[PDB]
């Protein structure tokens, strides 16, 4: 398909042109913060930066051949943890702190405005503290990012073409694998700092899986707490988490 | 389902 | 440390030789099952395994380097991750059933006997016909679990357990090479393993909640060894 | 996490 024929340097511009914009949040400065106040803009910011991911989804080389309930099925599996990468992403160069937004940079000590949250915030940053010991690259990220979409859900998916549709997933993810190591070989890394680099970048994905499982809960407890109005769309990905 | 409609807009 | 010195086929044979053992199943609630009889057979199983498991841990080349405190910290993060991919492993020629022991073999219409099991059945067998499909080597299976005991908890405190975490990576593509596989091929696969370990990770996350329903439910009394490794995930 | 201590000391 499109995937398959394309390049490494083709995959990587593909995927660093459909990156979604970074998106400015209601805060003002002016007053001090709550529970349902923070809750409440960092549930506006995921509604608006959810709606942007979706059709950044249909740009990722491969998702388009997938069948729309598949690409629901990915979505619906692996949205927070496709927010948490690129709030870890963005939060990179700001030791200690979350950028949520340009104008929205929160400590771990804001953090405990809410409850539970200093938990996932502190893993939030260990992950940003993680990406910045490893310096990652941008074009590291958008693959990173690119794979939690075609991997989180693809292991709950019997026909033998439902077999090619999800051989054809796995098909995809050689080949992002294969421009991961088409990237540290640029860098001048040598083939054993290939591996482990590659490594190290998957062995992250496992943390994100945790603090979106973790952050799954987080937000389960609120929706029926009611602290914070949740959007129509952010109770329709939580009740396919059930 | 707000996600498949999102999903199929052309 | 005493784990970087040591080559890939010996990091491979000490593994190999700490794998712990198969146990079996009570054969005392050997009638078809209900909720409670079954989860009282997972509960006394599991409890056994876990004594196993942290003498298993040790045995791990680098593990015994890191302090009492780190010991604690990765082991309560990855018990059930570990406990899972060691069920999965085992049940890998068995399709459509799982093998929690030998006398002891179930499918998925034995798993809905137990409230909420089912999901966390359909995803163990998802797992094992995955390592099925790539034909996964006991030399590869043992450092993938290697693998989870640093890895699941790391980011949760370091420096020392990257560099061990590398060595398997270093193991992992000694084996892959050994068998014949290309430069592409062993990064490739590489990359198929590790990706895994984040479903397994999903499938722990959701087996915590599910071991944490029925503590509140009490359908089966937990012992306190394993009481006390599901309040570190609360 | 006093029993896990325990067993990993013997
Ligand atoms: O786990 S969080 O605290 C972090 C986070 C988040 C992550 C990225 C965003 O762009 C916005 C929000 C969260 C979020 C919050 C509400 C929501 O509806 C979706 C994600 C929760
Ligand atoms: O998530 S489970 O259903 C799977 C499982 C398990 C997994 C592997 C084992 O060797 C033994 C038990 C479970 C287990 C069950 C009871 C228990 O007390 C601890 C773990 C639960």
């Amino acid at each position: 398909s499109l995937a398959l024929s394309l390049t490494a340097d083709q995959m990587v511009s593909a995927l660093l042109d459909a990156e979604p914009p970074i998106l400015y949040s209601e805060y003002d400065p002016t007053r001090p913060f709550s529970e349902a106040s923070m809750m409440g803009l960092l549930t506006n910011l995921a509604d608006r930066e959810l709606v942007h991911m979706i059709n950044w989804a249909k740009r990722v080389p491969g998702f388009v051949d997938l069948t729309l309930h598949d690409q629901v099925h990915l979505l619906e599996c692996a949205w927070l943890e496709i927010l948490m990468i690129g709030l870890v992403w963005r939060s990179m160069e700001h030791p200690g702190k979350l950028l949520f937004a340009p104008n929205l940079l929160l400590d771990r000590n804001q953090g405990k405005c809410v409850e539970g949250m200093v938990e996932i915030f502190d893993m939030l940053l260990a992950t940003s503290s993680r990406f910045r010991m490893m310096n990652l690259q941008g074009e590291e990220f958008v693959c990173l990012k690119s794979i939690i979409l075609l991997n989180s859900g693809v292991y709950t998916f019997s026909t033998l073409k439902s077999l090619e549709e999800k051989d054809h997933i796995h098909r995809v993810l050689d080949k992002i694998t294969d421009t991961l190591i088409h990237l540290m070989a640029k860098a001048g890394l040598t083939l054993q700092q290939q591996h482990q680099r590659l490594a190290q970048l998957l062995l992250i994905l496992s943390h994100i899986r945790h603090m979106s499982n973790k952050g799954m809960e987080h937000l389960y407890s609120m929706k029926c707490k009611n602290v914070v109005p949740l959007s129509d769309l952010l109770l329709e990905m939580l009740d396919a988490h059930r | 389902k707000i996600l498949h409609r999102l999903l199929q807009d052309s």
